[PDB]
């Protein structure tokens, strides 16, 4: 929320705490990195659009910052500068190597390891579309979204942390609680991916 | 690295029907 | 006489056929979207198990 | 139930506590927002149809304040200026590329994160309506539903915060108990969709 | 019963009670609440014919007041001044919106969230018969129902609320009675139901 | 909101047959 509330509900749940909201902030931010690192993306940590260009005859692109995955039902674009535009397929290196020395249009790439490549090479300057899940700590709207939606996950593991440190028992009951709230969450996800959507084969 | 952020100016405001 | 068991004969057979000959459905509606089900076209897919 | 006689019950029940008023105002609100962000959503809270006016030549429409989820059965509907207009479809962003740089009427809407999109680019101003389910504050109504309806489940479910913050062992007898209304919540949601509908197989 | 023999039996059950009295008030009443709002609706809920009428040009019909659940094989009913009447029928609203401008008389309606919508849209007032599941606090008969039917679920559940109160064990204990009448009395509405029907296919 | 309830007048007596 408006992260006092948070501190406050925290200091209340594990016994009326006074004094160690320093402790309070410095372990709660560290919360909501680990669980970014996480394999689970929610739904708002999705960046909104971004767009790069790209010189001559340097078919290495780096990763764009903060990257983690990119958008499963989202592509790479292609923009040209008449407005046209067509989406770059995806295969691995391997695949792709055979196009070494094919001039025109870029019509692939692969992940690699932190550089995009582009083997249909061109001879100009290129304009790019790209859209990934980026951390909250480099996306571009004020706030950060993760207080606002699963503020429990985020009360719950940092105290889980906060109690594990100090040798409690209850370590285990505040991670199983943690556990089902990120279940729960997991659900959620779908529950708007696919929310209304209509399939019907081909 | 000139991964640009292109911003969203476009008005964002709703409204309800009486019943 | 003869005729008449023949018009029962006929006649109970019709008769049943026409009760329970009918395409019916068994199912239960709390899992199934049921605006899908309606619906006729070559490919749908309803969705749940 | 009036906000007040949750509070009573709260004390009677808890033991007859008496001077943590302001505590248990503050966790009663606590936890009408934590029930909202679960995965599950009860049967009051879709709101009245509401309509969102887009200005011409942009694609992304923002998100209603607060929204949750669409509604499974109801679909962003334009109005045009004889009054009639055409049910819009959606698809994934991907298969929603072909239409870029095409001219017509919107025909195809996509979630993204936070803006639906408008592939098919209305060149003038437009309207849709939608029905979507949203949170408990932003709704209009006088009251809190969720004071109406099952405020058994809010009273146990509050319960169990302070207990919690209590380090006393029936915190989870009240857990359970939240879990049965839960349950039996689904239950009256899904038993009153379908009260009096009759499908046939087309 | 007559809402004394019941508070007296409640004083002698659970240990010779002598002043409580007005806990016990208030409490019990707060059961009736409580177990209407649970998903079942036992027969002695259902409240008799219902009309209402509805002005011109208005597709938006609210809920009438108190309202739970309609009656199953029961449907909504179109009176014409004429004494004609016929019934409506029920579909999603998406299934429902083609009719959106289709003037004549009334055919279908949706539940939606809390109004009523005939797409069907008269140009006249109309006049609509409607049954439903009323709630006891609600309905137009002089005494209240459940005491009369069912006091033991009354007498129990009471009390296991009265007695988890106090953090005493018997109250698992007389939880179990209250599930198990509940259980008897699920079993007995069926007993009424279907009590003397006879069915053929066709 | 005019949901009206109409009222039952009819007389509400049964009886029974001797042996």
């Amino acid at each position: 929320m408006d992260k006092a509330t948070l501190v406050k509900t925290i200091a209340y749940r594990m016994g009326n705490v006074k004094g160690q909201d320093t402790a309070i902030d410095f372990e709660l931010a560290l919360s909501i990195e680990r669980l970014e690192g996480q394999e689970f993306v929610p739904w708002f940590l999705l960046s909104e659009n971004n767009f790069f260009e790209g010189t001559a005859q340097e078919n290495r692109i780096p990763v764009p910052r903060g990257f983690i995955r990119e958008y499963e039902e989202g592509s790479l674009y292609l923009r040209r500068v008449a407005g046209t535009g067509k989406c770059l397929i995806k295969k691995s290196q391997d695949q792709l190597l055979k196009y070494e020395g094919m001039t025109g249009e870029p019509s692939h790439y692969s992940l690699t390891n932190q550089y995009f490549r582009i083997y249909p090479v061109p001879q100009e300057d290129f304009k790019v579309e790209l859209l990934f899940y980026r951390k909250s700590s480099t996306l571009n709207v004020e706030d950060n979204p993760w207080y606002e939606y699963a503020a429990e996950l985020l009360v719950a593991e940092t105290i889980w942390a906060m109690l594990s440190a100090r040798r409690d028992k209850m370590a285990d009951y505040w991670k199983s609680v943690a556990a089902d709230q990120m279940r729960r969450l997991t659900i959620l996800d779908a529950e708007r991916r696919l929310a209304n959507q209509e399939i019907f084969m081909g | 690295y000139d991964w640009g952020r292109p911003v969203k100016p476009v008005g964002s405001d709703w409204s309800t029907d009486t019943p | 006489p003869m005729n008449d068991i023949l018009t029962w004969l006929f006649d109970s057979h019709m008769y049943n056929k026409r009760q329970i000959m009918n395409n019916q459905f068994i199912g239960d509606p709390s899992a199934l979207v049921v605006k899908d089900v309606e619906s006729k076209e070559p490919g749908k897919f309803i969705r749940l198990r």
